[PDB]
C-alpha cells in the first residue's frame, strides 16, 4: 500500500552522500568531491590558503 | 506489524525536515537525546 | 586424480572411516591415490597375479642372490617413474647392513594437485536456483522494502548526532 | 553457489579493458585514458539496457504499456482493467488450465491475491460454497467474473468481503 | 626468508625482482617510494603486468646477497 | 509416436568444433559453438555445403530442440534430447557432454 517507498531510496541514499560531504567539509582537516567533481575545502583548510 | 516502523518513520520524517528547515537555528532531538543541528547552524563556521 | 577405494596408510585394509561415520571412501586427492598406486605396484611380486603376468616387482632376481647395491637402486628408482604424473624425486639414501643382510632404502616423491573437470558423479551441484515467492507478496510488494527503509533512516538518525 | 541466470550487468566492466594495457607504458599520462575511457564508458550505458530489454520483457515487471503485448498474444484484452490488477487477471486465467477446481486447489489461487490469512471458505451440502475475503488489495468486482471461471460447472457461489476478522 | 632459504650463497642470487606470496603491492606515489628508497627500507611493488621485490639493501647500504 | 534410440554424440570441448554426421539415411553438417557469457553451446544445423544453416538453436536439457521445425523437408523427424546420466540436477556445461562425461546426447528415430 505504502510501497511508493520504491522512489524514496533514491533520495534516501544521495542524503545520505550529501551528510557525508557536510561532515567532512565542516570537519575536514587542513577535501570534498561534489557531483560536479569540483573540490571543496574544509573550514580548518580553508583557513589556510586565504590571502593573508 | 509494518504499523511499527511506519510509526518510527513518520515522525524521523519530520525531524528531517526541522533539521533541512530548521530556519537560522533549530536544535533536532534524537531517539539518544543528543542534539542535532539545523544546516544553518552548521553554516555559522563560515559565517564569522 | 585417479578415483578408486580407498586404502588405509596404517593397516593396508580398505578406510572404513571412524567409528562416528563408518562407511565406504573413494580415493580423491592425487597424494592418497598415488600412494596406494606405489604401494600395490611394489606389494605385488611379478608374475604372482593372474589376469597379468606382467604386474609386479621382480624381487627373486635379488633376494636370496649375492647382488650389487647400485644395479638394486636404479629398478627401485626406474619402478616409480612409470607413473605418469610424478614430477621427480627428491632424495635418495640406499644403506645395506652386511651383519644382518638387510637392505632399507629411504626417498620421496612429488606430485601435483589437479581439478575436478566435473562434478555430476560426486554428491552436489554448483548451481542457486531461486525459490518461489510466499503468498500475496508477489501481487502486492513485500514489507521487507518498508522494514529496510525504516532501518536506513534509524541508523542515520544515530550517524548525524555525535557518539 | 552460484546464479543460473546468467543476464546480469557485467561486474567492473570499466576496469576491465584497461587491464589490457601492455605494460602500464600510458598509464598515469591522463591523455590516453581519458580518450580510452570516453569511448568505454558509453559501452557502459548501452550494457546496462541489455538487461532492461529482457528484464523488464517478463510478466511480473512489464509495464502497462508492453504488459498488453503480452497479455494480447494470450488473447486477454485490458477492457477496462487497470494496471495493478490486469496483471491479477493475467496470472489468474493462465493458471486456470491446469486446474481442476478442487478444494484444496480452489484455495490455492485465492492464497495468491489475499496474503496467507486473507481467505477463507466454508462448504455446503447442496452444492453451496462461500468464500470470505480479510484484506483485499484490490477492488474485486471487476476480478469477479474470474473467480467463477475456475469453479465446477454446477457450483453455488456466495462472495461476501470485510477488511479483518 | 621462503625466497632465500633454500639458495647456497656461492651463487650471488640477487634477490632484486624476486616474487613473494602473500606479500602486498605499496600503494604509495612515486615521491613516497623515492623516500622511502633513501631510507633503505625496501618495498614490494606491484610492477608492469605484476609485483615483485625491488632491492636487496640492507641499512647500513650494501646488498643482501653480499652479505 | 514410437521412437527408438539410433545415434549418440560426443563433444572434444574444443569452441568452434564442427564436423558431418549421418541421420535416417540423411547427411547433415553440424557446428558448435561455445558461449562464454552464458555458459551454453550454440548448435546449427544445415545441409551439406550449404550456404547458411537452416536451423540454429541453444543446448539445455530435457528441452525438445527440434519440436517447433518438424515442417522442412531438410530437418530430421525424430527427437534430440540432453539428458544426464549423474545427478539430475547437473547442468549441461563444456567438458561435460558425452556417453559418459555426465550428459548424453542422443538422437532417435520414430518407426517407419
Amino acid at each position: 500500500i505504502a510501497l511508493l517507498s520504491s522512489d524514496a531510496d533514491k533520495a534516501v541514499d544521495q542524503i545520505i552522500e550529501d551528510s557525508k560531504r557536510l561532515h567532512i567539509v565542516v570537519n575536514g582537516t587542513g577535501q570534498a568531491v561534489a557531483e560536479d567533481g569540483s573540490l571543496l575545502p574544509s573550514v580548518r583548510k580553508a583557513l589556510i590558503d586565504n590571502l593573508y | 506489524d509494518a504499523d511499527k516502523a511506519v510509526d518510527q518513520i513518520i515522525e524521523d520524517s519530520k525531524r528531517l525536515h526541522i533539521v533541512v528547515n530548521g530556519t537560522g537555528t533549530e536544535q533536532a532531538v534524537a531517539e539518544d537525546g543528543s542534539l542535532l543541528p539545523s544546516v544553518r547552524k552548521a553554516l555559522i563556521d563560515n559565517l564569522y | 586424480q585417479f578415483k578408486d577405494l580407498l586404502l588405509d596408510p596404517l593397516t593396508g585394509d580398505l578406510d572404513f572411516g571412524t567409528p562416528g561415520d563408518r562407511g565406504m571412501r573413494l580415493a580423491l586427492t592425487n597424494q592418497l591415490s598415488l600412494r596406494q598406486r606405489l604401494y600395490l605396484r611394489f606389494a605385488i611380486w611379478a608374475g604372482d597375479w593372474y589376469f597379468d603376468e606382467t604386474f609386479g616387482f621382480p624381487y627373486r632376481t635379488f633376494v636370496g642372490k649375492k647382488t650389487v647395491k647400485a644395479v638394486l637402486d636404479g629398478r627401485i628408482k626406474s619402478e616409480v617413474r612409470q607413473e605418469p604424473d610424478v614430477l621427480q624425486i627428491t632424495d635418495f639414501q640406499s644403506t645395506m647392513d652386511v651383519v644382518s643382510r638387510s637392505y632399507k632404502c629411504f626417498f620421496t616423491v612429488v606430485t601435483a594437485e589437479g581439478e575436478e573437470i566435473s562434478l555430476a558423479f560426486v554428491g552436489e551441484d554448483e548451481y542457486q536456483y531461486p525459490t518461489p515467492p510466499e503468498s500475496n507478496v508477489q501481487l502486492c510488494g513485500d514489507e521487507g522494502v518498508i522494514i529496510n527503509f525504516k532501518n536506513k533512516l534509524y541508523y542515520l538518525i544515530n550517524f548525524r548526532l555525535p557518539k | 553457489l552460484k546464479d543460473v541466470n546468467h543476464i546480469h550487468p557485467l561486474p567492473d566492466f570499466v576496469r576491465g579493458g584497461f587491464d589490457y594495457v601492455p605494460s602500464d607504458i600510458f598509464s598515469g599520462k591522463e591523455n590516453f585514458e581519458q580518450t580510452l575511457r570516453i569511448l568505454l564508458e558509453r559501452l557502459e550505458f548501452i550494457d546496462q539496457k541489455m538487461v532492461e530489454l529482457a528484464e523488464l520483457r517478463t510478466t511480473l515487471n512489464a509495464e502497462d504499456a508492453i504488459l498488453d503485448e503480452i497479455g494480447r498474444q494470450l488473447g486477454i484484452y485490458r477492457n477496462g482493467l487497470n494496471d495493478p490488477e490486469y496483471r491479477a487477471v493475467i496470472m489468474i486465467l493462465t493458471g486456470n488450465n491446469s486446474k481442476s477446481g478442487t478444494r484444496a486447489d480452489i484455495i490455492a489461487t485465492l492464497k495468491q491475491l489475499f496474503g496467507e490469512d486473507g481467505v477463507t471458505t466454508y462448504k455446503g451440502y447442496n452444492y453451496r460454497l462461500d468464500i470470505n475475503i480479510f484484506n483485499t488489495c484490490m477492488e474485486v468486482t471487476d476480478i469477479l467474473p474470474e473467480i467463477i471461471d475456475m469453479l465446477p460447472l454446477v457450483t453455488h457461489l456466495r462472495v461476501v468481503e470485510n477488511q479483518g476478522y | 626468508i621462503g625466497a632465500m632459504a633454500a639458495n647456497d650463497p656461492s651463487y650471488g642470487d640477487s634477490l632484486h625482482l624476486k616474487t613473494m606470496p602473500g606479500m602486498v603491492p605499496f600503494a604509495g606515489s612515486d615521491t613516497q617510494r623515492s623516500n622511502a628508497w633513501s631510507r633503505n627500507a625496501n618495498i614490494y611493488r606491484g610492477l608492469y603486468g605484476g609485483g615483485s621485490y625491488i632491492e636487496g639493501k640492507t641499512s647500513s647500504g650494501q646488498y643482501v646477497d653480499v652479505i | 509416436r514410437t521412437v527408438v534410440r539410433t545415434f549418440d554424440f560426443e563433444l572434444s570441448g574444443y569452441p568452434d568444433e564442427t564436423f558431418r554426421v549421418v541421420l535416417d539415411s540423411v547427411t547433415y553438417e553440424l557446428r558448435f559453438m561455445w558461449n562464454e557469457r552464458d555458459e551454453s553451446w550454440f548448435m546449427s544445423l544445415g545441409d551439406i555445403g550449404a550456404q547458411r544453416p537452416t536451423i540454429t538453436s541453444k543446448l539445455t536439457c530435457y528441452s525438445d530442440i527440434l519440436a517447433p521445425y518438424r515442417y522442412l523437408d531438410n530437418v530430421p523427424d525424430g527427437n534430440l534430447y540432453l539428458w544426464p546420466l549423474g545427478d539430475i540436477r547437473t547442468r549441461a556445461g563444456r567438458f561435460n557432454i558425452g556417453p559418459l562425461k555426465g550428459i548424453q546426447m542422443t538422437y532417435s528415430s520414430l518407426i517407419e
